[PDB]
């Protein structure tokens, strides 16, 4: 599932025993509800860059 | 960097300016608050290990404006598979003596896990490169960060395409070759960095080439995905005495 469209995650993937896939995120993030998406937790993630962010 | 354009700034806010003695050695890449992602071969000439400063911040390098941050590198950690002087396994893993702070200018690239980069991040076409290198070949480096798009190569297709040494499984090709826009030799080490659903991410280290934005030719550049286990790995490890360190590899 993960070597497709990556999943459908926004951030990482992992396929687990069977038709079960697990989207994850890189540190400073946590994953909604929807099972796919990543949110920032902290101030100043990784990957974003705040001049835009804020605009 | 050729044929690009100024960074706007505080849109590159994970580049890194290294300096030997105060003088411009080569770009690098900020990963988190402490490490520094960088080329091996930015180091063949080192022996004053104590004078390495990385700086954090940098735009443009005439004026201090207040935002650049500079740090003193506590260790160099290279695989134990490069040989000084060679092309492949170009890539350095640095550890600042103190933690730089997260500001809206200084904010760290983020490093992918393998799976993620080989699936998804290497099919991205188009990703940004940028440093304080060459403006032409042969000509002055820049005074404001410099940025360039460059679209990524299989490496069939840039083999097929070239006008030498090898392209290993650890690197990858990426621009031009139309001699129009390029990274350079001041660029060294620099982030070859990738967007993907809003957030970027670290794919390459500006590595070698023959010549800058020579016809024939392209960028080549550190496939970064081959050592996410191994920067991984070393960045839970507890320091060493010496500046250099090398490293088991893989
Ligand atoms: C690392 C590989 C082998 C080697 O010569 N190692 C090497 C060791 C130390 C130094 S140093 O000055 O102490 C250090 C930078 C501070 C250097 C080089 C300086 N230097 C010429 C360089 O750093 C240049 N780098 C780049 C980087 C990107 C380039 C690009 N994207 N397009 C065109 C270029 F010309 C691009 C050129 C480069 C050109 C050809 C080349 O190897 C050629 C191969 F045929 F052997 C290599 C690197
Ligand atoms: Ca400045």
């Amino acid at each position: 599932i993960c070597v497709n469209e990556n999943g459908g995650c926004e951030q990482y993937c992992s396929d687990h025993t069977g038709t079960k896939r697990s989207c994850r995120c890189h540190e400073g993030y946590s994953l909604l509800a929807d099972g796919v998406s990543c949110t920032p937790t902290v101030e100043y993630p990784c990957g974003k860059i705040p001049i835009l962010e804020k605009r | 960097i050729v044929g690009g354009k100024v960074c706007p700034k505080g849109e590159c806010p994970w580049q890194v300016l290294l300096l030997v003695n105060g003088a411009q050695l080569c770009g690098g890449t900020l990963i988190n608050t402490i490490w520094v992602v960088s080329a091996a071969h930015c180091f063949d000439k080192i022996k004053n290990w104590r004078n390495l400063i990385a700086v954090l911040g940098e735009h443009d390098l005439s004026e201090h404006d207040g935002d650049e941050q500079s740090r003193r590198v506590a260790q160099v950690i290279i695989p134990s598979t490069y040989v000084p002087g060679t092309t492949n396994h170009d890539i350095a893993l640095l550890r600042l003596h103190q933690p730089v702070v997260l500001t809206d200018h200084v904010v760290p690239l983020c490093l992918p896990e393998r799976t993620f980069s080989e699936r998804t991040l290497a099919f991205v076409r188009f990703s940004l490169v940028s440093g304080w290198g060459q403006l032409l070949d042969r000509g002055a480096t820049a005074l404001e960060l410099m940025v360039l798009n460059v679209p990524r190569l299989m490496t069939q297709d840039c083999l097929q395409q070239s006008r030498s040494p090898n392209i290993t499984e650890y690197m990858f090709c990426a621009g031009y070759s139309d001699g129009s826009k390029d990274s350079c030799k001041g660029d060294s080490g620099g982030p070859h960095a990738t967007h993907y659903r809003g957030t970027w991410y670290l794919t390459g280290i500006v590595s070698w080439g023959q010549g800058c934005a020579t016809v024939g030719h392209f960028g080549v550049y550190t496939r970064v995905s081959q050592y996410i286990e191994w920067l991984q790995k070393l960045m839970r490890s507890e320091p060493r005495p010496g500046v250099l360190l090398r490293a088991p590899f893989p």
